[PDB]
């Protein structure tokens, strides 16, 4: 149940114990919920809405936050014409239920060009900050990942989300707290 | 005897955090073994009320116990979990787990 | 039983500090009685190697010993003395003579 | 021996339920260790009382005050029921000479007191402990020197109680705290304590 990399940061801290983690407290969150729209001719890319149920105690002070999403051309035939592509993750202040990017209020965050497949790692901090300062008045704790595939390539480049269940995104906030070590 | 730090390794198995904790499987987590005998010297860091409660019972044994052996100073432990709402949560410093110091109170 | 704080006063000339201690001869030092049985309570403030120690207590009894019932926090006391030079002392705030709270160690 | 009752009723103040808890946690009383008394001449009409003490407080304590009690007192004299006064001064001395007392060396001018009842009275030389403390180890001090000066109108042999005499003698009351708020304080008292065990 727990991701490897949460495992293997373990392994990590313990390893390199002449070297001291700059965050004590690492979290792993798994998206809770996924809304996806297909590209169209009007909007040429994949479309994700990811949202996630992160709730990080007042007496901690995050340091760093990660989306780590699987990005992977999803087993489509004339996929050995080549692995090019790019992907960008917004903080959605405001949505609605219409389409995805087509509606809304959104603030930019990480743009990442993309070649190998696998697990690639974006720092979504900024986002994260937000949420734990949540002020009760916009909708949020979500974010929306575009994927873009750039010419002569996979057909279908997106990245694993529900209602799969193999290689989902997920959250890895590190914090530290504020009281250094007392409240926690 | 002499108040001392002793080992002790700790299978969360056996305790049954195996439930939750995810890593370590098993730890050092030390023991204060021995008694606080008459006279208590530096080593075992005596506080004032440890020396009178320590006299007393010299005076009076069927009264007063002595002054007990126990953990005066603990270190903490790199510990991977799972928190109350499944969350796996990963702490570099897990305060409070192995025994740094013995003493007498 | 279960370990609180309990009444306990000290004679100085019982314990044969009346050759220095001037005043008060005799004072309420308080004293830590009873045992730490499981399950620790949040009132003894029990400590996660506490915790540890006490539920490898029950898993291997005959091995290994429960949490001591100690002293958590020491309140002072006003203490009139000679120092080891002979030089009277008034101190208002004599640190660590009687008991505050109680703990599981 | 045993402590001034001074340092009792001090005690008795601060466990009686007083609404004020005192300024400063530790207090130490310390007798002269040693006296020199030169009587009054025409050249320098008063008494003259130069007091060593062997004061000693740790360099991880923050004195506050310091008193200096004296028993000021007509000697025992015939016509004393004439009246009791005067004036006395307290000097911390830099420089001694084994020649006269005021006649000769370097002071530092302390308190001035005027006086008037027989008894003991209070005077405020933290100044001087503080430069005990602080010894530097380059000049003698630890030692005051104490004239007494009588009115007209007042007793022959007006004085302050000294050796060799072995009635109502002075000492040192020093007020002091922890530099460390209790930290370096309370372990010397536990050293102290093992060793008393
Ligand atoms: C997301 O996490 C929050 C925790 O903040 C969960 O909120 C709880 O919701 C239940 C629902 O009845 C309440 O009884 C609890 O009091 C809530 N806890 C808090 C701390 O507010 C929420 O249920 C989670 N959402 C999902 C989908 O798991
Ligand atoms: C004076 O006080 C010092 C304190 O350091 C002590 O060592 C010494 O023995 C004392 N001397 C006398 C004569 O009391
Ligand atoms: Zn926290
Ligand atoms: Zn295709
Ligand atoms: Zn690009
Ligand atoms: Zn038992
Ligand atoms: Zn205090
Ligand atoms: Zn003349
Ligand atoms: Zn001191
Ligand atoms: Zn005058
Ligand atoms: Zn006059
Ligand atoms: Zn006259």
């Amino acid at each position: 149940e727990p991701p490897q990399y949460m495992i293997d940061l373990y392994n990590r801290y313990t390893t390199d114990k002449s070297s001291t983690p700059a965050s004590n407290i690492v979290r792993s969150f798994s998206v809770e919920d996924a809304i996806s729209t297909a590209a169209t001719e009007d909007f040429p890319f994949q479309k994700h809405i990811l949202i996630f149920n992160i709730s990080i105690p007042r007496h901690e002070q995050i340091t760093r936050a990660e989306l780590r999403l699987y990005v992977s051309c999803q087993n489509d035939v004339d996929s050995t014409h080549g692995l090019e592509g790019s992907m960008v993750v917004y903080d959605v202040l405001e949505d609605s239920e219409t389409w995805d990017q087509a509606t809304g209020t959104k603030t930019f965050l990480v743009s990442q060009d993309i070649r190998d497949e696998g697990w690639e790692t974006l720092e979504v901090s900024s986002a994260v900050k937000r949420w734990v300062r949540a002020d009760s008045t916009t909708n949020k704790n979500k974010l929306e990942v575009t994927v873009q595939s750039h010419r002569e390539s996979c057909d279908t480049l997106d990245i694993s989300v529900p209602p799969g269940s193999k290689n989902l995104p997920f959250f890895v906030v590190f914090s530290n707290d504020r009281s250094n070590g007392t409240k926690e | 005897s002499h108040c001392q730090k002793t080992s002790l390794r700790v299978n969360f198995e056996d305790i049954g955090w195996d439930s939750w904790i995810i890593a370590p499987k098993e730890y050092e987590a030390y023991e204060c073994k021995g008694g606080c005998f008459f006279p208590l010297a530096d080593d075992v860091t005596p506080t004032k009320h440890a020396i009178v409660q320590t006299l007393v019972h010299l005076k009076f044994p069927t009264k007063v116990g002595k002054a007990c052996c126990v953990p005066t100073k603990l270190s903490p432990i790199s510990v991977l979990y799972k928190d109350d709402m499944g969350v796996p949560t990963l702490k570099y410093h897990y305060e409070g787990m192995s025994v740094a110091e013995c003493g007498c109170r």
